[PDB]
RNA sequence: GAUAACCGCUGAAAGCAUCUAAGCGGGAAACCUCUUCCAAGACCAGGCUUCUCACCCUCUAGGAGGGAUAAGGCCCCCCG
RNA sequence: ACCUCGAUGUCGGCUCGUCGCAUCCUGGGGCUGGAGCAGGUCCCAAGGGUUGGGCUGUUCGCCCAUUAAAGCGGCACGCGAGCUGGGUUUAGAACGUCGUGAGACAGUUCGGUCUCUAUCCGCCGCGCGCGUCAGAAGCUUGAGGAAACCUGUCCCUAGU
């Protein structure tokens, strides 16, 4: 998990979602898994 | 001279409020009004001329938003790091009457008369209370329109 | 659900195990306890059994206690103490006038022994809380056993509650847990409990079944 | 305000209605009526409610 | 509008048993009770399909209606034909057996991992490396299947562990 | 028992739909029970027992003011 | 340069703490830039614990032997009406540099008084008095509090 203030897609597979009042990036590549905090 | 309650002209009345599906703050405001006696034309701020207020179904009080888990009731024991916090939901689960009690007590004035007034509040975490002998009046919280 | 017996700390001694290992055992007179009263959730709101222990003279016993024992149906005894039980079947096991002997425990049973610790009197911080004493030499002026600092400065501005200071120590309830019962002398109504139990010799103790190592 | 809400009217609208009706009884004697003469206070409340506009919240 | 208002085809052998906004649908396989949310009601749409409609249309009623119809369909399907999740175990030495009402796994741990079948859940082992969970409540079936999945921390290297009937796990190969 | 990260639901307000959306269900030492101790001055003071279930006097015969006390307890005394 | 110069005592050490989390164990995600493993880097979730010595005025540090680890800070750089007085900063003296000199020196050194019976709050313990709707008596009963919470190797699992 990449916990940074800014989360963005790192590839075309990454999708930005908002789960539990929190912007996150979900991807088939776990390396690109991000979270806002 | 303005009217002043003398000796035993303070007549007391018993009300019972059903806290089922009622907002905690609204119920506490109405109960504090009744316990102060602000609803009586003979109200004098230095006199405990309020009314007894039973609160039934205190466990079934309603709280909006996330107060049931995000709002905390705090107590410091006087010892270092002795701050215990219990969410409204946990407090309602463990001591259900205590949420309504705390709301009403906080809405009451903090002084000797306020603590005397507290004694007229009877919160119960169920549909029934033991004060049927007092013949309490069912009190529905109704707003006076303008 | 949890056995227990009122007794007296007769003393302490040593026995030897089957492997010839020395076992320091407190000898406790787990004398007969008479069930005087049963606490129930219906009548009392909790489940407990009231036990009475020790021979006392009826002249010594006062009228309120004498009447309580009469209502129980048993002869008055010096001490009375309650054993709390979890469920109602535990008290369904008991009955007033019941005879509780040391045999309720068995050899090898782990018990919790509760007793009133010895009175150490007004103790200093070194004895009472293990405070590191200040230096015996190297300039130390009359602070060899004194607490040292008590608080901070202006910012707390006061001393916190629970500050470990000197005061009366001992004479408090202590429950030593998981003490093995080396032997149950049924003939003498005695228990040899491995280790030490709180209090002076002759003091009232409560030997309950171990709450942890049941 | 206690007497007014017992009469089913707020204090502010009671004062508005009394002013509209031209009743010049000061709050001292209004409270005196509220305590000692609830019937008279109810009569004044009726006067104030009658004098109030058909719609208190109207742009008027 | 229409995809949430899709009538739920109720089969012949079903008794939904409404009592307001709380259904208790019974069928060939067990019974399932659902406390429907605020929006919708139920009148069977005559033909037999539980009608699902929302009173207003802002956002919350929209979502609750879309989910209520979906859950009603899932519930009727579960009570009529049930649900099954077929799962397969990979890894030399990884194995599963059915010990009556419980499922035992050998997944390389020093101990065999036991799984107590919860109410409404039944395990059936087709082979020492293939099994399946079955139940009338697929929420619970999927939950227990997920527990069985998580039994072993993901092995991107060898693929050892449990999976589903068809799953292309995130494999991982490279240097020596 | 309740909680980060990991999930489940049929799958939408939204189309082969989709971790999940709004709703609803499951997985650390921290938290709440659990263990030990204090604790009803917990001003919201429990199940039992003891006497009694008023002994007398005075202003009023309202409300009080004092003795004697039943019950039990101090103080003395021998002590730890 | 806003309180304090009709005085708010300094550094260090001792003693005693208390708090924060900005993590030195306990839970996870990614990397598996371990393809893998023993390990480790990185980022998210305080209960406890977080050693003893030498050289250091030593605030810092370095070193020795350990450790699971030898955390970082706040609290008047916590704590001198609790201690010490090594540093520092009086009065003596020597040397170095400057000065004609008296003397000066964030120069090197030796020596160099640490007062107070606690009134208030606070805290640690003990009582006495009243309450607690009759006057006592044992047994209690948890609202609320406090205490505790640490963690190592070795073996089997498995030379898997
Ligand atoms: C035994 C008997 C004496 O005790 C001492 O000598 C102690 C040991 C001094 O400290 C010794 C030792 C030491 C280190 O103590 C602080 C030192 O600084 C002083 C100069 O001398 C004291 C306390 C000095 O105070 C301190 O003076 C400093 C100038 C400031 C300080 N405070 C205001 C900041 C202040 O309290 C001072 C001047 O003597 C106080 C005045 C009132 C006195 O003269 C009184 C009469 C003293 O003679 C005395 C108390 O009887």
């Amino acid at each position: 998990m990449k916990v940074n203030p800014s989360v963005k897609p790192i590839c075309d597979k990454c999708r930005v979602i908002r789960r539990h009042g929190r912007v996150m990036v979900i991807c088939s590549d776990p390396r690109h898994k991000q979270r806002q905090g | 001279p303005t009217y002043t309650p003398k000796a035993g002209d303070t007549t007391r009345s018993w009300y019972v409020i059903d806290a089922s599906d009622v907002v905690l703050g609204r119920l506490a405001s109405a109960a504090a009004t009744l316990l102060r006696g602000k609803h009586k034309p003979t109200f004098t701020p230095n006199v405990d001329g309020g009314d007894f207020v039973i609160v039934i179904n205190a466990d079934k009080i309603a709280v909006s938003g996330d107060k049931l888990t995000k709002k905390f009731a705090y107590r410091h024991s006087g010892y270092p790091g002795g701050l215990r916090k219990r969410t409204i939901g946990e407090l309602l689960e463990k001591h259900p009457t205590r949420v309504v009690e705390n709301a009403i007590i906080g809405m009451l004035p903090h002084n000797k008369l306020g603590r005397q007034i507290q004694k007229k509040l009877k919160v119960y975490a169920g549909p029934d209370h033991p004060h049927a002998a007092q013949q309490p009046i069912p009190f529905e919280i109704k707003q006076v329109a303008q | 659900a949890r056995k227990g017996i009122l007794g007296t700390k007769l003393g302490m001694t040593q026995v030897f195990d089957e492997n010839n290992k020395v076992v320091p055992v407190t000898v406790v007179k787990a004398g007969p306890n008479v069930v005087t009263r049963i606490r129930t959730t219906e009548r009392d709101g909790y489940s407990a059994v009231q036990l009475a222990y020790g021979e006392i003279s009826p002249r010594k016993v006062i009228k309120p206690v004498a009447g309580q024992f009469a209502a129980a149906g048993v002869n008055p005894r010096r001490h009375v103490a309650e054993l709390r039980l979890d469920d109602e079947a535990a008290v369904a096991e008991y009955e007033v006038g019941q005879e509780l002997t040391a045999e309720i425990f068995s050899d090898g049973a782990y018990v919790d022994v509760t007793g009133t610790s010895k009175g150490k009197g007004f103790a200093g911080t070194m004895k009472r809380h293990g405070f590191r004493g200040q230096g015996a030499a190297h300039g130390a002026q009359a602070v060899h056993r004194r607490p040292g600092s008590i608080g901070g400065c202006a910012t707390p501005g006061r001393v916190f509650k629970g500050t470990r200071m000197s005061g009366r120590m001992g004479n408090d309830r202590v429950t030593t847990q998981n003490l093995k019962v080396h032997k149950v002398d049924a003939e003498n109504g005695v228990l040899l409990i491995k280790g030490a139990i709180p209090g002076r010799n002759g003091g009232l103790v409560v030997v309950r079944s171990a709450i942890k190592r049941g | 305000n206690a007497a007014a809400r017992a009469n089913d009217i707020t204090y502010n609208r009671l004062i508005q209605g009394l002013k509209a009706a031209g009743v010049e009884v000061d709050r001292k004697n209004l409270a005196e009526l509220a305590v000692s003469d609830p019937a008279a206070f109810t009569a004044l409340v009726d006067v104030a409610r009658a004098a109030l506009p058909e719609d208190v919240n109207a742009p008027s | 509008s229409r995809i949430g208002k899709q009538p739920v085809p109720v089969p012949s052998g079903v008794d939904v048993t409404i009592n307001g906004q709380n259904l208790s649908v019974k069928g060939p396989k067990g019974t399932l009770t659902l406390d429907v949310a605020e929006p919708i009601s139920v009148s069977r749409a005559e033909d037999g399909a539980i009608v699902v409609t929302r009173p207003d249309d802002e956002r919350r009623s929209r979502s609750l209606h879309g989910l209520s119809r979906t859950l009603i369909a899932n519930l009727v399907t579960g009570v009529t034909e049930g649900y099954t999740q077929k799962m397969e175990i990979f890894g030399v030495g990884y194995r599963v057996q059915l010990k009556g009402q419980n499922l035992e796994f050998a997944l390389g741990y020093s101990h065999p991992v036991l799984i107590e079948a919860p109410e409404g859940i039944t395990f059936a082992v087709e082979s020492p490396t293939k099994f399946s969970v079955s139940g009338i409540d697929k929420q619970k079936v999927g939950q227990i299947s997920a527990v069985i999945r998580r039994l072993r921390r993901p092995d991107p290297y060898k693929g050892k562990g449990v999976r589903y009937e068809g799953e292309q796990i995130r494999r991982k190969v490279g240097k020596t």
